[PDB]
C-alpha cells in the first residue's frame, strides 16, 4: 500500500512486479511449506535473499536509420498515433509498430523534434542481455549460517555472517567479471566434497564426472569491515573456495544489510535465535512412550 | 529534549509504592513443587514396578511342561499345586492412587485462581473474524505473525532489488503500463512503498471497504473517482479487462441533448428581449395616450 | 498504540459524523471526513483524489440562472409599464369625460 | 490525536513519521515479542530509547 | 486470468485451448485419480509433460 498520496503509482508497480516474481519464478507452495516447517521444527528460519543473474554478451544486427524532418501531415499523424500507442498499450506498441517509426518515436522522446526515418543499412552491435534476472529466496540450513554471537539480539546489528553453499563452476561463470582467481581451484578431480562443517542432503559418494558441473563447497562472509581505514564500517562480501579467495566487493544490494531473514517460532527474551516447540514437550514424550511400551509389554508378554 | 533518563520501565504485577514489579512465578511458588513431586511419585509408582514379568509357582509346571508353555503350545499342569489363572501371576502396572490425581487437580485449581490464566485472521480483516479468535487462536496468530514478518522482509528485499536490476523493458512487458522511475539514493528507506502478505480474507475485506467507499462517495464526487474505485473492485475480482474498460471510459456527449440546451438558452434570451419589447410598447402607448389627453384638453 | 478494533471503531465514528453532519455543513467538511475514512482503509490515493477536489461549475447551468434573474427584472419592468399605461388610459378617459360634460 | 484544534497538522506529521520509523527501521514483531516476554518473565521491562 | 489489461485475449485463447486439450485428449478422471493416489501412496508425484 502507498504511504503518502504520491506513492500510489510506485506502490502499484512494485506490487505488480513482486507478485509476478513470487508466482512465476519461485514456487510459492514449496517455499511456504519449507518456511513454516523449518520455523516450527528447528526454531529459526534463516533464509537468504539473493539475485540470480546470467549476462550473455550476444551480438545482434541493429538497423541504422537516417532522419529527415517531417514535411507531410500524414507522417505527423503516424507519429502521433505511435506516441499514443506507446503510452496506452506499451506491448501493443512493441509488437504492432514498425522499426522505423519506433526509432522516430525514440528520437522524439530523446530530443523533441518530430522526425521520420529511412533505413540506410545495418550495423552490428554487442548488447549485454541478462538472460536470467530473477530473485532467489532459499530456505537455508542452520548448520550453514554462522551469525556473529555478539549481536545481543537484533540481527541488524550483527557485524558478520558466514554462509556455506554447494556451488559449481557453471554457477560462478554465469556472472563473469565478478569472480577472480578461478584457475587456482581444482576443477577436474571428480573428488566428492569432504567439508566436515557443511551438512547437506547430497550423498557423500556423488560427484559429477565432467568439468563444469563439479560440486564444490564455497563459503561467503557477509559482514561489515572498514575499508578506507577511517573507522566507518562499510558493508563487504567475500567468497572463498577451499583456501583461495574468489570474490571481494561491497554489498551490492541496495538495503546495505546482511541478506538473511531470521524469524523465531517462540521468541527467547532478548535473544536472536528462537526456541522451538519440543523444548516444553520434553519428558512428556518420555513418560507417554514409557507407559505405552509398558501396556504393549503387558499385552505381548502374556499367554493368549 | 525531554531532559529525563532514556529508560522506560513497566511492571507486570505492580508492587505498592515500588519502582520494580513482581513477576508471575512469585504466587506460583510451591505449586510447581507439589505438582512436580506428585507427578514424580506417579512416575515412580509406574516405573519401579514389574510389567510383563510372569511368576511361575515352584512346582506347578514340570520340565517340558513349561517349555510347552513358553512356546505357545497347550500345556498340562499339576492340579494339586493351584490354578493356572490365580497362580502364574502376570504382573501389571499398579493402580494410580486417587490422591495423586486429586492433589494435582487441587494444585492446578489453586494456581489458576491465584493467577487468572486458565488454559484454553491476519491483516485488515473484518470485525467478526477478528473477534472470533478464542484461546490458542491468538497463540497460533502469534506465530503466524512472525512467519508473515519473515515473508514481508523477503518481499521488501526483493522489491528493493527489482528497482536496480530489472531494466525498463522487462517491467513494461510484465505490467504493460508506463515505467515509474524510483530514485536510487532513497532506495534504503522504503519511503513510499509498503509491503505485506495478502490472504483471501484481506481481499474480501478490501473489496467490502471499496464498496463502502463507493456507496458513501457516489453522488458527491464526479464519475471518475467512483469509476476508478469500481475498477479497483473489479481488479480484486481478477477481471483485468473490466478494469481497462472502466478506467479509460469517457462518456460520449449526445449531439441532440447538447443542442436542445443551447436552443433553450436562446429561448430564454429571446423571452427576456420579448419582455423588454413589451415594456417599450407599453411606454409608447402611455405617451400616445398622454398626447391624446392633451389634445382633448 | 493503535489496534484493529481501534481502527474499526474510529472508522465507524467517522461514518457516524458524516451521517450526522452531511446536509448542514458544506461539501468540504464531509469530503475531508470521507477522505479520513479512506485513509483508515489504506487507500492513500483516494484521500488525495477526494481532498483536493473542486466541483467544476457548469457553464450552461450557470448562464440559465443569470437569464432567469434577467427575466425576473424584465417582468418587474413589464408590470411597471403596465401600471403606467393604465394610468395614462385613466387620464385619457377623464379628458373624454370632461369633453362629454 | 491532537489536543487542541491548532495541533492537528503537527499531530498528523508526528504520527506519519513515527509510524514509519517504527515500521521500516525497528522490527515491530520482534520488539513486541521481546517486550511482553521480558515483562512477563522477569517482572520489569527496562528499555533504552536512544 | 490475464495479468494486465492487454493480456485478456491471449489468456482467453490459452484457457480455451488448454481446457480442450485436457478434456478431449487426456482422461481427466484417470489422470487426477493417479495423481492424488501416486502422491498420497508414495510421497511424491513425479509426472512428465511431453
Amino acid at each position: 500500500t502507498p504511504v503518502t498520496w504520491e506513492d500510489e503509482q510506485a506502490a502499484r508497480q512494485n506490487e505488480l512486479v513482486l507478485n509476478y516474481q513470487f508466482r512465476t519464478q519461485l514456487n510459492r507452495v514449496k517455499l511456504v511449506d519449507d518456511y513454516v516447517h523449518s520455523v516450527c521444527d528447528d526454531g529459526t528460519g534463516i533464509a537468504r535473499v539473493g539475485w540470480e543473474r546470467k549476462v550473455v554478451k550476444v551480438k545482434q544486427d541493429a538497423p541504422v536509420f537516417q532522419m529527415y524532418p517531417v514535411e507531410t501531415e500524414e507522417q505527423v499523424q503516424i507519429l502521433q498515433q505511435a506516441l499514443d500507442l506507446q503510452a496506452q498499450n506499451p506491448r501493443g506498441y512493441e509488437e504492432q509498430v514498425a522499426d522505423d517509426v519506433k526509432e522516430a518515436v525514440n528520437y522524439f522522446n530523446e530530443t523533441g523534434e518530430a522526425t521520420y526515418a529511412i533505413q540506410t543499412g545495418t550495423t552490428e552491435v554487442e548488447v549485454e542481455k541478462a538472460v536470467v534476472n530473477r530473485p532467489t529466496v532459499e530456505m537455508l540450513d542452520p548448520n550453514n549460517v554462522v551469525i556473529d554471537p555478539s549481536c545481543n539480539g537484533d540481527l541488524d546489528r550483527a557485524l558478520f555472517a558466514v554462509v556455506s553453499f554447494e556451488t559449481c563452476k557453471a554457477d560462478l561463470l554465469k556472472t563473469p567479471d565478478r569472480y577472480h582467481n578461478l584457475d587456482k581451484i581444482d576443477w577436474e578431480s571428480s573428488s566428492p566434497l569432504t567439508d566436515p562443517d557443511h551438512e547437506s542432503k547430497t550423498p557423500g559418494d556423488f560427484q559429477f564426472r565432467d568439468a563444469m558441473r563439479k560440486r564444490v563447497i564455497a563459503y561467503e562472509y557477509w559482514g561489515f569491515w572498514d575499508t578506507n581505514g577511517d573507522g566507518e564500517l562499510k558493508p563487504i562480501v567475500a567468497t572463498w573456495i577451499g583456501t583461495t579467495l574468489i570474490r571481494m566487493e561491497e554489498n551490492p544490494y541496495p538495503d546495505g544489510k546482511l541478506p538473511f531473514v531470521l524469524v523465531p517460532y517462540m521468541p527467547r527474551k532478548r535473544e536472536l535465535y528462537g526456541e522451538a516447540d519440543a523444548e516444553l514437550l520434553g519428558d512428556n514424550q518420555k513418560i507417554l512412550g514409557a507407559t505405552m511400551r509398558g501396556m504393549i509389554d503387558l499385552l505381548g508378554r502374556s499367554a493368549n | 529534549p525531554d531532559g529525563k533518563l532514556p529508560f522506560v520501565l513497566v511492571p507486570y504485577m505492580p508492587r505498592k509504592r515500588e519502582l520494580y514489579g513482581e513477576a508471575d512465578a512469585e504466587l506460583l511458588g510451591d505449586n510447581q513443587k507439589i505438582l512436580g513431586a506428585t507427578m514424580r511419585g506417579m512416575i515412580d509408582l509406574l516405573g519401579r514396578s514389574a510389567n510383563g514379568q510372569r511368576a511361575y509357582p515352584k512346582g506347578m509346571l514340570d520340565t517340558l511342561n513349561r517349555r510347552r508353555f513358553e512356546d505357545g503350545l497347550d500345556y498340562e499342569y499339576n492340579p494339586q499345586t493351584g490354578n493356572p489363572s490365580q497362580a502364574i501371576i502376570e504382573h501389571k502396572f499398579p493402580e494410580l492412587p486417587q490422591s495423586a490425581i486429586v492433589m494435582s487437580q487441587m494444585q492446578n485449581q489453586e494456581a489458576e485462581a491465584l493467577t487468572g490464566v486458565k488454559a484454553f485472521a491476519y491483516g485488515d480483516v473484518a470485525a467478526g473474524i477478528r473477534g472470533a479468535l478464542d484461546a490458542a487462536s491468538k497463540r497460533e496468530m502469534a506465530i503466524l505473525r512472525r512467519l508473515a514478518k519473515g515473508m514481508a522482509d523477503i518481499g521488501t528485499k526483493i522489491c528493493a532489488m527489482n528497482a536496480v536490476f530489472l531494466s525498463e523493458t522487462e517491467v513494461v512487458r510484465i505490467t504493460n503500463e508506463e515505467y515509474v522511475t524510483i530514485n536510487r539514493e532513497d532506495l534504503k528507506g522504503n519511503f513510499d512503498i509498503e509491503v505485506d502478505i495478502n490472504t483471501a480474507e484481506v481481499d474480501n475485506q478490501k473489496s467490502q471497504d471499496l464498496g463502502f467507499m463507493v456507496q458513501t462517495i457516489g453522488n458527491t464526487v464526479d464519475q471518475q473517482v467512483t469509476l476508478k474505485l469500481v475498477a479497483r473492485i473489479a481488479e480484486l475480482k481478477r477481471m483485468p479487462e473490466l478494469a481497462h474498460e472502466l478506467r479509460t471510459w469517457k462518456p460520449e456527449p449526445d449531439p441532440m441533448e447538447e443542442q436542445l440546451k443551447q436552443l433553450a438558452i436562446q429561448k430564454a434570451q429571446l423571452e427576456n428581449q420579448k419582455l423588454q419589447s413589451e415594456i417599450a410598447l407599453n411606454e409608447a402607448k402611455v405617451r400616445a395616450e398622454d398626447a391624446k389627453k392633451d389634445m382633448t384638453n
